[PDB]
C-alpha cells in the first residue's frame, strides 16, 4: 500500500474531560455533521495527489458516529461512503464500510482486495461527528471528532501485525462498548453511550503494545494513533486523526516507507500496517 | 495465485414460520394477492429472543456445527468476516454477558472469542444485501495472496426487532443467518475465477435508516424529481455479471447456474434476462424465507447445492444489488461443497 | 326533485396511435414486457396540433356530432360544464381567433360561443382524473333542483405536450376528449346517489410545476410509514362506492356493472374487490388508449355501452380517484343511452 | 345559501397603475405566496363561527394566480384547495376548484350541489398572489391581490342572475384574456400576461350592469365587486375583495338577506346571487 496523499479536517473547538482515560480532544459543535469536514479532507487529498473523483476505484469508510453524518442529521444508514461518492462525483467507485475496524487493519485488508482487483486509486476515510454519543464521564473517554482521508495506491505488499497490549499479561482489559440509549425521548437525545471503564494503566499498556509491535519492523519509522491525553502535550489528543501530522512529517522527511500503528479499543489490541510513501 | 475453495456452508433460520395471513400483521394495512404475487412472499421467519434466538446465538450454533462437520479446529481459522445490516446488535454471549442493546462492537471480535478462534483476525464489513458477496471477495483475496489459509464468513440478519408491524414493509423482510468456510484449495476443482463490484450513489437517499421518535431506527423513503443512474435499472446487476465474466474470459453460455439476491420475482427475472440466464438456471427462494437482506444469497446458494441444482464441477455466477446503492457479481468454479 | 337522465355520450381520440416500441420513446429507459403487462398499456394516442388536433378542436367535433345525433338544439343547453387537467389551453377557434397558448379563459366561456350555446351558463371545474364525475354530479344537482333542463358535460385532456419523453412515466399517459349530455328525466334513468371525498395527506406526491426548458410533473414522497391516510390505500375508492350505495339504499349485489378510472390493472382490481365486484363486472380499457386522466371514466362507460356490457335498465357504479387527492363514486340507474 | 362568517386578508401595499382600466389595488410583494394570506382569512371565519376544520364538508377554490400559491412558488396544480385542506386538517372535506368562475356563480353552483348532498359547512375561498402575471400596462388592468374566505351553510334557495353590461348597447366589449408567456427565460419570469384592451367606457358599463341586475330584486340590498378605479376615491379598488367590508356592514345593519354581485371579465357579464346572512 502506497499513501499518495493525506487530508485532514478537524473542528477548532476542543473539549477537555477528566479521568485516567481523559484528555483534551476536538469536538463537533451544535448541528455540525461529518460531511462538512469529510468533504474538504477528501478534496485536499485528491488535489495533493492530482487524482480526479472519476479515477477513484474504491471508497472504504470507517465511522462510528450513529447520526450527524450528513445534511439529514438523523440518517445512520447507509454509511457515509455512499453520500461521499455522490457529492464527489466518484462515479467509478465501489463503496463499502469496515465498521469498527482499526485503520491499520482496514488499510491491510483494502491493500489486499484492491491489489487483487487491479485498482489504482483507493480512498480510505475515517471520521467522527459524535454528538449522538454520550461521553464516558467516569473514565473521561471520548472520541476525537474530525475527518481523515487517505488516498492510496495498492501494492498488495503491506505487511500486518496484530499485537497484545503491554503491561500486566494477566490483566483482563475491559474493552470499549457502545450500548444503545434505551430512554430516547426527545430530538437530540444521544443514541448510545460510550462505555470504557476507568483503567489507569491502560494508556501505558497501549504504548507498551506499540513499542513491542514496532519491533516487528525495527528499521521502519513509525506513526501512531493517540486515543488518550495521558502524558501528551497539553493533555491533548486527536485519536486516529493524530496520524495526519505524523504522516506529513514523514513526507517532509522524505521517508519511502513507514509503520502505521493503530489502537483498537473494541478488541483491546494494537495493530500495525507497513506503508510506502509517495 | 493460490486457489480459493468454497469448502462449506450452512444456514440457521428461525424456528417459527409466519404466514401472510398471520395475526402478527393485524395492524398492517390490508393487502391482496396482488401484493403477495408482486413480492413473491408466502412465509417468513422471525427470531424469538424469548426462546434464546437472536443474531448472535444462532450464528454460534451454525458456526459450531459447520466447524465440527468440516473438521475445522478453531485454532486453524485465520480470519473471521462478519456482516449484519441492522445497526443494533442484541447479545454478546458469554463474552460480554451484561451487554444488551448495542451499536458497537460489531460481531467478529465477540464471536471469535465465543468460538475460541484464537488466531482469527476479526473483521466486520457492511454492504447491506450484498455483504455475503463482499465477504467472500475479501476472504478470497486474502487466500489468494497467501495471507490466510482458512476464512470463516458470517452474515446474520435480525431485522424483525426493527420492523414496524403497522407498515406494509414489515411483510417483506425476515430474519436468518449464514456461515461459510473458505480455504486454500489443493487442486483446481474449486476457484473464484473473477468478480466485479461497483456502486452508484445517485439514489442513495431513496432508502435510508433514520433515528425516528414514535423511537428506533426506521426505514425512510425520499424521492424527489428535483437525475438517472449511468446504467438504468435493471441493468446494474447484469453489468456487474458481464464485467466478471469478461475478467474470467467466459461467456454466459459457459455458466451452469446462477444465484441471485431475492428482492422480488420481476427484478430477479430482469437480472437473469439481462445476462441470458434461462428460468431453469436459477431459483426463487423468497417464498419460504422472506427477503433476508444479506442472507438471501447464501441461503439460495445452499438451497441449490442441497437440491442438486448446483453440482461439483459446475461454473456459477452469484450476483446481487444492495441499498446505497451497490452491485456485486462473482464467477465461481465449484468443487464439492459441504452443506451442513 | 327531478329525475336525471344520462342521455348521450361520445368520445374523440387522437387520429394517430403510438405503439410501446414507437420511436417517440427512444430516450426513455428500456422497458420490458413486465412493465407493459403491469400497467396494461399497449398503445395510446397523442394529439397532433400541426394537423389541427387539440383539446378544443376535437371537443368541437365531438360536441357537434353529439348535439346533431341526440337531436339537441344549441339554444336548449342551459349549462356547459368543462374540465381540462392541463393548465395550458391552445386554441379558441373563431371566438378568440388570434389567441394561442393561454392560461385563461378556460374552455366553457369559449366553447359555448363556438357552438352557439347562447343560453348556456358556462362553468369550468377541476378535480383532475375524477372531473367527469364531478361534472355529472354538478349537472345532476342542477337538473334535480330544477335549475337546468339540459346540461352539456365536457372533459378534454391534452397532456402529451407536457410529458417528459426521457422518463418512464411518459409511457403511461395519453390524450383524449369526452362529451356527455344530461337532461331532466321520465323516469327510466336516474342518479340514485353519489359520494365524494378528498384527502390531502399526499397532496405533494404529484404536482405540476413550472420548469425551465412549461408545466412539468414532479414527484415528491418523503415518508416514515407513520403518516398514513385515515383510510388506507386502496380503500378510498371502495369507501366512496359504499357511501354512495348506502345513500341509495342498495348493496353491491344490486349492481349490474362497474366503471372505474383506469390507472393500472392491479389498482382497478383492488377497488373492484374492495366493493364485491367480480372480474367480469368491469372492463380494463387502458390497453389501446393509455391513461387519459379525466377521460378514462367516460371512455370506459362508453365502451361498456357500445360493446353491450352495460344496457338499458342496468344499475351501475362509476368510481375513481384523482390527484390531490380526491375520490368520487356514483350509483346510476341507466335507461337507454345514446352512444354517438 | 347562508353566509356564516367571512374572513379577509389583503396586502398592506396598494399599487397604482394608470390607464382607463387602471386603479390603486392591493399588491403582493416579492416572493409572498397565496397561502400566507389565505390561511389567516380562513381561520378568522372558522374562529368566528366556532366551526372546527374536521366539520368542513366542502372546500371550493377560485384563484387565477398561475404560481405563488404555496411554499414552493412554482407549483400550480393541484389547486390551492388541496394544500389548504392539508394545513387546516379538514379531513372530512371534499375539494374541488371552479377555475375562472365568478364568485356569484360559484356560490350558486355550490349552494345547489351542497344542499343536494346535505352538507352543512362549506368553505368557498377566493384569492390572488399574482406576481406570476404581467399587468396590462396599456389599459392599466391588474388583479387585486388578497384572500377572501366565505364559510357557508347551504340552503339550495339561492337565486341567480346573469346579466349584460350597461352603457352603449351597440358596443362590443372585449374580454380579458391571459395568454401564456412564450419567452420564459429566467426564474421569476411571469407565466402569462393580463390582456384586457383599453376601453374607457367599461367601468361605467359594468356599474350600469350591476344596477340593472339589482333591479330584479328591488327588495334586496346589494353588495358588489369593484375591479376598476375610474371614478372612485383615490382610484382605490379591491376587485372581489371589496365584498368583505360590505358583507360586514350588512351584518352590522342586521340584514337577513342580500344580493351579491360579481363582474366576470372573461365573459364580460355581471352575475348576482341571493344570500342569507347569519344572525
Ligand atoms: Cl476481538
Ligand atoms: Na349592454
Amino acid at each position: 500500500m502506497l499513501i499518495q496523499a493525506v487530508g485532514v479536517n478537524l473542528p477548532p473547538s476542543y473539549v477537555c474531560l477528566e479521568g485516567p482515560l481523559g484528555g483534551e480532544r476536538p469536538r463537533a459543535q451544535g448541528d455540525e455533521m461529518l460531511m462538512q469536514r469529510l468533504l474538504p479532507a477528501v478534496r485536499e487529498a485528491l488535489d495533493e495527489a492530482a487524482v480526479k473523483p472519476e479515477e477513484i476505484d474504491l471508497i472504504v469508510g470507517l465511522a462510528l458516529s450513529p447520526d450527524h453524518l450528513i445534511e439529514n442529521r438523523d440518517i445512520m444508514a447507509p454509511k457515509i461512503g455512499h453520500p461521499l461518492q455522490k457529492v464527489l462525483g466518484a462515479n467509478r467507485a465501489h463503496v463499502f464500510d469496515l465498521t469498527d475496524s482499526s485503520l491499520a487493519r482496514a488499510l491491510y485488508v483494502v491493500d489486499t482486495l484492491a491489489s487483487d482487483q487491479g485498482y489504482r486509486n483507493v480512498l480510505v476515510v475515517r471520521g467522527e461527528s459524535s454528538q449522538g454519543l454520550e461521553v464516558d464521564s467516569e473514565s473521561g473517554f471520548a472520541l476525537a471528532d474530525g475527518a481523515l482521508a487517505l488516498l492510496c495506491r495498492p501494492t498488495g505488499k503491506a505487511a500486518f501485525r496484530r499485537g497484545a497490549l503491554g503491561g500486566d499479561p494477566a490483566q483482563e482489559w475491559l474493552p470499549l462498548s457502545i450500548p444503545l440509549n434505551t430512554d430516547i425521548r426527545q430530538v437530540g437525545d444521544v443514541k448510545g453511550h460510550l462505555n470504557l471503564p476507568a483503567q489507569p494503566g491502560l494508556p501505558e499498556a497501549v504504548r507498551a503494545g506499540f513499542t513491542r509491535l514496532a519491533g516487528d519492523f525495527p528499521q521502519l519509522n513509525w506513526v501512531r494513533e493517540e486515543w488518550f491525553g495521558q502524558g501528551r502535550p497539553d493533555g491533548r489528543c486527536l485519536g486516529p486523526f493524530e496520524l495526519a501530522s505524523q504522516l506529513r512529517a514523514a513526507q517532509r522527511d522524505r521517508l519511502d516507507e513507514l509503520l502505521l500503528i493503530s489502537f483498537d479499543p473494541f478488541g483491546m489490541v494494537v495493530e500495525g500496517v507497513t506503508l510506502e510513501l509517495a | 495465485g493460490h486457489k480459493v475453495k468454497l469448502a462449506a456452508i450452512t444456514c440457521e433460520l428461525p424456528a417459527r414460520s409466519y404466514e401472510n395471513d398471520d395475526p402478527v400483521f393485524a395492524a398492517v394495512p390490508d393487502l391482496s394477492e396482488s401484493w403477495w404475487q408482486f413480492w413473491g412472499v408466502n412465509r417468513r421467519g422471525y427470531f424469538d429472543p424469548r426462546n434464546g434466538e437472536n443474531e448472535f446465538s444462532l450464528v454460534v450454533r451454525a458456526a459450531e456445527r459447520l466447524l465440527r462437520s468440516s473438521d475445522t479446529a478453531p485454532d486453524s481459522v485465520d480470519m473471521l468476516i462478519c456482516s449484519a445490516s441492522s445497526p443494533i446488535m442484541t447479545d454478546a454471549g458469554d463474552v460480554l454477558p451484561d451487554l444488551r442493546g448495542r451499536l458497537y462492537p460489531r460481531m467478529a471480535n465477540v464471536l471469535s472469542k465465543q468460538l475460541g478462534l484464537s488466531r482469527a483476525l476479526p473483521l466486520d464489513s457492511q454492504m447491506e444485501a450484498a455483504s455475503f458477496l463482499l465477504n467472500l471477495r475479501l476472504a478470497a483475496s486474502m487466500i489468494r495472496q497467501g495471507k490466510a489459509e482458512k476464512v470463516l464468513v458470517v452474515c446474520s440478519e435480525y431485522i424483525s426487532n426493527l420492523l414496524d408491524f403497522t407498515s406494509r414493509t414489515s411483510t417483506l423482510f425476515a430474519d436468518g443467518c449464514a456461515v461459510a468456510l473458505l480455504t486454500r484449495g489443493d487442486d483446481d476443482s474449486c476457484d473464484l475465477l473473477a468478480s466485479a463490484e461497483h456502486s452508484d450513489a445517485t439514489f442513495y437517499e431513496v432508502a435510508t435508516g433514520r433515528w425516528r421518535l414514535p423511537a428506533k431506527p426506521r426505514l425512510y423513503f425520499s424521492l424527489f424529481s428535483d437525475n438517472k443512474m449511468a446504467s438504468f435499472v435493471p441493468t446494474n446487476v447484469p453489468i456487474a455479471m458481464r464485467r466478471a465474466l469478461e475478467k474470467a474470459g467466459l461467456g454466459s453460455d459457459d455458466i451452469d447456474y446462477f444465484v441471485f439476491h431475492q428482492p422480488a420475482p420481476f427484478l430477479v427475472k430482469a437480472w437473469a434476462e439481462g445476462i441470458g440466464a434461462r428460468p431453469e438456471q436459477y431459483q426463487l427462494t423468497m417464498g419460504d424465507t422472506g427477503v433476508m437482506i444479506s442472507v438471501s444469497i447464501p441461503y439460495t446458494l445452499m438451497t441449490g447445492l442441497r437440491e442438486g441444482k448446483i453440482r461439483p464441477g459446475d461454473r456459477i455466477v452469484m450476483a446481487g444489488a444492495a441499498t446505497g446503492w451497490g452491485f456485486a457479481a462473482q464467477v465461481w468454479q465449484l468443487g464439492e461443497v459441504l452443506v451442513c
